[PDB]
């Protein structure tokens, strides 16, 4: 039996029971006419509603399908009796709107599918290469690229997992529903991988805070601290959130995002990220700082401080904070799916483009090294 | 053989015109900045003026700005340096002086003491 | 992680999920 | 200063009364230096790379 | 007075010698080398890298085995290098880290070094206890060393930036030769294959030949426009080849006593730091500004070949007594063996 | 029966190498300065706060910095000034022609080839002498620079509560001679840190220290392609 069913089918009983309880709590009507009865449809609550009236709820959230945007209907004529579907000539509730916009939900789902497939293997492509140029030209190598090839190396094994997740697990119905261990250590692997990608971010910041703002005569800060907060730290929440969830919130591949139990992975990883937006606000202070010192022109001052803050936010991460709460309007959160989402896979190509395609001391590293061969 | 022999000079009056030449030969006159400098009685080498590889840039030292004009002609492989309203204190030996590296836009050592690359001088001496 | 920004692909993933292998609701006559 | 320049005049006179060959003389040698030793030149006719310790 | 008769007494003189210098130019060597074959495009890899320096080289010198190399860095060290197997063989800590020339012993028991410091530090690496210590420091100098080469384990021969060259006598230490006919700082020096004579260049745009024993400077080689930074014997002894800041090398002869070859190309206008020749004298090897190093044919005045391997500008190259192959130094702080 | 040789010869290579990341450690630690002056300027006064170059080595909030006197050496500086092309800045100290000869110096070293990545950090270090000249009919800055009659003191001066505004004129004149070098060829890879010495103030070391961190700041920024 899969768990989404059983959840929805237990608080669906207590949800039953809870009405009917609440209506010997309910006073009688005093309205007059021929008010239609209160009763529980077996999916949801209507109460004493006048005759000639239609009343709507919010669907319930039992099912899958259900969709609690929507909102329901229960109509009772005139008459005094509820409206009977001519089908069965049986009380009948309007659930459709829930369940009718699915083809238009999953058209939506899908357009974000594939984007999120195109950015991963688009990332992929890019990252590789850009690992490959950082490994092969020794000339390059400083502190600055040893911290940036492990965070290509994050979003190189974080899309791998990630792009393994959506065509073997998710799509696949029957795997889900029989509910593998095979899916619950792929997830386990998919959140500390995530998780060390979003670390890897701070340490960028940390590093580049420790740079140009703070200690800015020290050298050599040991990369010991750096592996530990990357690579080591994101193993502490990640095992006790694969703990929790073994034990208390277990379902079919762990796929349900709706526990509260994830706030142990990406709790530490939005403070992480509100660490790293205050560290490009000092970053941004010190350089816009530097150029009134050089009597810079206005102009070309702001087009380099935007400039400068465009290409530290797929670095940082700072996409995340600025829009860390998804909006609840339709047209809205719409487009915040859309830009969101390309903001997220597309974080490795922009990073690999940036930091090592459009970097100048690389291309002439590369161009001198091509003009050789 | 770097060669730098420098003509012209002479006794002047006080507010009188003289003209300074410097032949130039062994090396390619173009591909360098040429430079003035001189020598008062009693004083150290002191530059003048310099004149870039095409004639466009052109700087002077502000006692002798807005009356010396330094010129190349880089067909005849010869420095200018036409001297105006010239005054008591512009006495002194005019070196014609080629800083070393061709194509370089810094001007090195040319007033060192002991320096090659340089003319033997030219005495000019305004007196009444 | 229903609407955080660092959770939206594990939402995805979510809806995907659920829309997709779980049977339609009949929501037809005889139900509720 | 003067004396310096009297040993400019004394160096010259000992650089003038050498012998100088012809160019043609000296560029034949040269030519014929090159030819008799060119085998034993390993940058200009490259060695095995069993006899190449830098392999 | 005076003075303008001993400038006269020189110019003639000087119109002298280049009147005598012109008879004997009766053919050029493009002339002579016109019907020779070409020794067509030569392609060198670089086969080993030595990583162990700190900041930019400025100097190296080979063994004569071939095999063994020390390099000056200015980050204060000294490093002795097995080109073989790319082991560091010793470490030198200098006491001035403005290092400008070191030098290799031919029996291989000592190495030298010397810099802005105007000293001369000799380095015995034969010890008894084991470890390099300073075995002589020369002092006498008033000018930065530029470069300094071993005649034997006793006498070395030092070119230093106060025009000056000096023959020193090692387990006394002091000076007892002092060449002075240079006027601008001489920045190399090249011993022939004989100790008894030695070329030095200067910034006057003049190469000297000197003799060791009677310390006279015999010929004086004149047709650079720009400063000389190195210099370089020819294998047989009758000739050497010169590089200068006028992005040309050109080749002087000591029995003819001028210039009998230009190696210069229109798309170079960096100058040269450093020349060697091979092991037959055919191929010349200059080391450029452009962070590039190409090989010349001394013969016929062609690029056979460019060494582009280094990414900052090459200081130094040297090839081994054998011919077997040609290190490399930049301002990078890696070494490059070719081959 | 060489495999003695090449164990050996591995040991001691490794030994060299754990040897060479501690002075890997104390060379990148410490900060190396280049002290240019003239003759009649005080350098070595500025030490205060034969041998062909003198090292001073001082500490200011436990950075070291190693600054070097090029002593005994000729005045033709274009063959050994190429080896501070790594030096974290270069110390120029003036004279307030030998100010027009040192203008010219600091043009040179400005457009350098191999020292245009080098900042500089200049150092004014007679202003007593140059307060009392100026005010007086000796102080020969009019003749030897004819438009200093139509210079007028900027509007981002800092003028002292002790320094009449004709001197004030006459040494932010002086400064603007040597910003005029430095803002027709600095393209952000070097810069030039002017300041103002009166040859009674300690306080030098720790102007060299702030121009210092600005320029590793700098150089860091850069790096990252920022600024
Ligand atoms: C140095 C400089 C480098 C510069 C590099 C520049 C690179 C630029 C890259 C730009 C990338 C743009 C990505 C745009 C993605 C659009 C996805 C699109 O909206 O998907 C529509 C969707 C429609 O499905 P449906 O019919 O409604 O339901 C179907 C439902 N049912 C499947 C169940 C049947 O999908 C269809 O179009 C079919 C799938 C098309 C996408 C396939 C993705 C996986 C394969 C990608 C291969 C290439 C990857 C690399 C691309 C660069
Ligand atoms: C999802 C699967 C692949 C399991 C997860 C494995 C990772 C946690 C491991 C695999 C490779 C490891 C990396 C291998 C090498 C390095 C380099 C190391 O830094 C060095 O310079 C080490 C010495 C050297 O590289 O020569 C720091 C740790 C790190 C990033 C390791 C971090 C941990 C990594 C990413
Ligand atoms: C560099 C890594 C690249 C990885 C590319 C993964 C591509 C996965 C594609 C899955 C397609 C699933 C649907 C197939 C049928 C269809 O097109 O509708
Ligand atoms: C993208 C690179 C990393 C990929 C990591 C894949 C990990 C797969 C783990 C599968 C575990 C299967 C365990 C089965 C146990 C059983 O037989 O009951
Ligand atoms: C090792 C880092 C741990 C970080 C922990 C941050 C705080 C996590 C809080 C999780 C609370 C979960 C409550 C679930 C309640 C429910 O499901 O009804
Ligand atoms: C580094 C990898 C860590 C993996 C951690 C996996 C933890 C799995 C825990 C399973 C517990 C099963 C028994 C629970 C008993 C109970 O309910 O008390
Ligand atoms: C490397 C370890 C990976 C672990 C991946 C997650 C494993 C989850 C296992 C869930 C079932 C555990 C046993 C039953 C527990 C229970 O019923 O409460
Ligand atoms: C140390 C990191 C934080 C750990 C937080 C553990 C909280 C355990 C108690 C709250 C959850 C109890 C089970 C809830 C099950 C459910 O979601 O229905
Ligand atoms: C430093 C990171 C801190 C992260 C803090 C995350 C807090 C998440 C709280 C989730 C709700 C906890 C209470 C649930 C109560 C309930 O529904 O029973
Ligand atoms: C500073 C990092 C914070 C990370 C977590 C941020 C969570 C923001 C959203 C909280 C929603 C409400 C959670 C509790 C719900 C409840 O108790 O019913
Ligand atoms: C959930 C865990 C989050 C842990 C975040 C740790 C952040 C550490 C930041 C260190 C910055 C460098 C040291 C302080 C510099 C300063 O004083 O600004
Ligand atoms: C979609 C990406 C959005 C990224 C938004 C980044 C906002 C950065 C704001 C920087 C300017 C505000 C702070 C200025 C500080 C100062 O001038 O000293
Ligand atoms: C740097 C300033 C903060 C930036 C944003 C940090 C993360 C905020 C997460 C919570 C957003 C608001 C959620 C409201 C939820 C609710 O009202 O029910
Ligand atoms: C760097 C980030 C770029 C993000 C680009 C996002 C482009 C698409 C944004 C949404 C467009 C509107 C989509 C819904 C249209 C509709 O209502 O039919
Ligand atoms: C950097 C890459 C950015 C890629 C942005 C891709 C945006 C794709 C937008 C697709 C909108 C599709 C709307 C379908 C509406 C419908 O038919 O219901
Ligand atoms: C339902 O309608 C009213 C509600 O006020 C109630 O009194 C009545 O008895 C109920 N009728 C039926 C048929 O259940
Ligand atoms: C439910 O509402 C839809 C329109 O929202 C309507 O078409 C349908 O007929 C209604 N259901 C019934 C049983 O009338």
């Amino acid at each position: 039996k899969p768990f989404l069913y059983v959840v929805g089918r237990k608080k669906m009983m207590d949800a039953q029971y809870k009405c009917y309880d609440r209506m010997q709590q309910l006073p009688a009507y005093q309205g007059e006419g021929p008010y239609c009865n209160r009763t529980w449809d077996g999916w949801l609550c209507w109460d004493d509603t006048p005759a000639g009236v239609l009343s709507y709820q919010f669907c319930p959230d039992y099912f899958p399908d259900f969709d609690p945007s929507e909102k329901v209907t229960k109509y009772c004529d005139e008459k005094g009796v509820w409206f009977k579907h001519p089908e069965n000539n049986r009380t009948w509730s309007n659930y459709t709107m829930c369940n009718a916009f699915t083809p238009e939900k999953l058209k939506n789902a899908y357009v974000l599918y594939y984007l999120a497939i195109v950015g991963h293997s688009l990332s992929i492509f890019t990252l590789v290469i850009s690992l490959g140029i950082f490994v092969f030209f020794r000339s390059l190598g400083c502190q600055r690229v040893t911290l940036h090839k492990n965070m290509f190396l994050t979003y190189i094994l974080n899309s791998m997992i990630i792009i393994i997740h959506l065509v073997e697990v998710v799509p696949n119905g029957e795997l889900v529903r029989r509910d593998p261990v095979s899916c619950k250590i792929l997830h386990f692997f998919h959140q500390y991988m995530m998780a060390c990608n979003y670390f890897w971010m701070l340490c960028e910041g940390i590093y580049l805070h420790t740079l140009i703002v703070v200690a800015v005569f020290t050298e050599k800060q040991r990369l010991r601290w750096y592996y530990l907060l990357g690579w080591g730290f994101p193993l502490v929440p990640t095992t006790i959130h694969a703990i929790t969830r073994a034990v208390y919130f277990n379902d079919n591949c762990w796929l349900s995002v709706e526990t509260h139990l994830l706030y142990i992975i990406h709790g530490p990883v939005m403070a992480a990220l509100v660490v790293n937006f205050f560290f490009l606000l000092n970053i941004v202070r010190v350089l816009v700082t530097k150029m009134r010192e050089t009597h810079e022109a206005e102009s070309h001052m702001y087009l380099k401080a935007v400039k400068a803050t465009m290409i530290l936010v797929p670095l940082l991460g700072i996409q995340f904070v600025v829009f860390p709460w998804r909006p609840s309007n339709k047209m809205l959160g719409k487009i915040y799916d859309y830009v969101m989402h390309s903001l997220i896979h597309f974080q490795g190509f922009f990073v690999a483009t940036i930091y090592c395609f459009c970097n100048n001391e690389v291309q002439t590293t590369v161009k001198r090294q091509w003009a050789q061969f | 053989q770097v060669q730098l022999q420098e003509s012209g000079g002479g006794l002047v009056q006080p507010g009188g015109s003289l003209r300074l030449s410097c032949a130039a030969s062994g090396f390619t006159f173009s591909n360098y900045k040429m430079n003035w400098v001189r020598q008062a009685p009693g004083k150290g080498l002191e530059w003048v003026s310099d004149i870039s590889q095409s004639g466009a840039s052109i700087s002077y030292t502000g006692s002798v700005k807005g009356r010396f004009t330094i010129s190349r002609d880089n067909a005849k492989n010869t420095l200018y340096l036409q001297m105006n309203s010239l005054k008591p204190e512009d006495t002194a030996v005019y070196y014609c002086a080629r800083c070393p590296a061709p194509f370089t836009r810094d001007c090195f050592d040319v007033t060192s003491t002991t320096y090659a690359y340089r003319g033997q001088g030219t005495q000019v001496t305004v007196s009444s | 992680c229903s609407n955080l920004s660092t959770c939206v692909l594990g939402k995805l993933s979510q809806e995907l999920h659920k829309l997709q292998t779980y049977p339609r609701t009949n929501t037809g006559s005889g139900t509720p | 200063s003067i004396a310096q320049a009297r040993k400019l005049v004394e160096q010259l006179k000992m650089e003038a009364n050498i012998d100088r060959i012809k160019v043609s003389k000296a560029a034949a040698d040269l030519m014929a230096y090159c030819e008799a030793h060119a085998k034993e030149d390993p940058l200009l006719t490259p060695v095995p790379a069993s006899e190449n310790p830098f392999r | 007075s005076e003075l303008d008769q001993l400038r006269q007494e020189a110019e003639q003189l000087k119109n002298q010698i280049r009147d005598a210098r012109k008879a004997c130019a009766d053919a050029t060597l493009s002339q002579i080398t016109n019907n020779i074959d070409p020794v067509g495009r030569i392609q060198m890899r670089t086969r080993r890298t030595l990583r162990g320096h700190l900041a930019k080289i400025y100097a190296m010198h080979w063994g004569t085995d071939s095999r063994l190399l020390v390099s000056a860095s200015q980050d204060g060290k000294l490093i002795i290098w097995d080109s073989y197997t790319t082991n560091k063989v010793h470490a030198i800590p200098l006491r001035s880290s403005w290092v400008m020339t070191c030098a290799y012993a031919p029996s291989g028991n000592y190495v030298a070094c010397g810099g802005l410091d105007n000293i001369c530090s000799i380095y015995n690496l034969k010890t008894r206890e084991g470890n390099v210590r300073v075995s002589r420091e020369l002092a006498g100098h008033t000018g930065y060393l530029s470069c300094c080469r071993f005649l034997d384990d006793n006498q070395i021969v030092t070119s230093s930036g106060d025009t000056t060259c000096a023959l020193w006598d090692i387990e006394t230490g002091q000076q007892t030769t002092t060449f002075t006919g240079h006027t601008g700082d001489v920045m190399s020096l090249s011993l022939a294959p004989d100790t008894r004579l030695f070329v030095s260049g200067a910034c006057d745009a003049s190469a000297k030949l000197w003799d060791v024993r009677e310390g006279m400077c015999r010929q004086t080689f004149t047709g650079h426009e720009s400063d000389i930074n190195a210099i370089c014997f020819f294998p047989n002894g009758n000739a050497f080849a010169t590089g200068s800041d006028d992005a040309t090398c050109r080749l002087f002869d000591l029995r003819a006593d001028q210039e009998l070859m230009t190696y210069s190309h229109d798309n170079i206008i960096c100058g040269i730091t450093s020349v060697s020749f091979s092991k037959s004298g055919r191929l010349l090897l200059a080391g450029y500004d452009d962070f590039n190093c190409n090989v010349w044919d001394a013969l016929k005045a062609d690029r056979a070949g460019v060494l582009a391997g280094h990414d900052n500008r090459v200081s130094c190259l040297g090839v081994t007594d054998d011919g077997m192959a040609v290190a490399t130094g930049s301002w990078d702080s890696f070494l490059k063996i070719w081959n | 029966d060489q495999r003695n040789e090449e164990k050996a010869q591995r040991e001691a290579n490794k030994k060299i190498e754990k040897q060479l990341q501690k002075d890997k450690q104390v060379y990148r630690a410490t900060h190396r300065l280049l002290l240019l002056g003239a003759g009649e300027s005080g350098k070595n006064t500025i030490v205060k706060q034969t041998s062909g170059i003198f090292e001073t080595k001082f500490q200011v909030d436990k950075v070291n910095f190693h600054m070097f006197d090029v002593g005994a050496q000729r005045d033709e500086r274009r063959k050994w000034i190429q080896c501070f092309n790594d030096v974290t800045a270069i110390i120029f100290v003036v004279a307030s022609n030998r100010l027009q000869a040192a203008l010219k110096l600091f043009d040179s070293i400005w457009n350098n080839k191999w020292l245009r990545d080098t900042s500089v950090i200049l150092f004014l270090n007679k202003q007593d002498l140059l307060a009392e000249k100026v005010l007086a009919g000796k102080s020969k800055i009019e003749d030897y620079f004819p438009e200093f009659a139509r210079y007028t003191t900027p509007e981002d001066a800092t003028p002292e509560p002790g320094e009449d505004p004709r001197v004030t004129r006459a040494k932010y004149f002086i400064r603007d001679e040597f910003l005029r070098i430095s803002t027709a060829s600095g393209d952000g890879r070097h810069y030039c840190y002017p300041h103002f010495t009166c040859a009674v103030d300690t306080e030098n070391i720790r102007r060299v220290f702030n121009d210092c961190r600005d320029i590793i700041q700098r150089m860091h920024l850069r790096q990252y392609e920022l600024l």
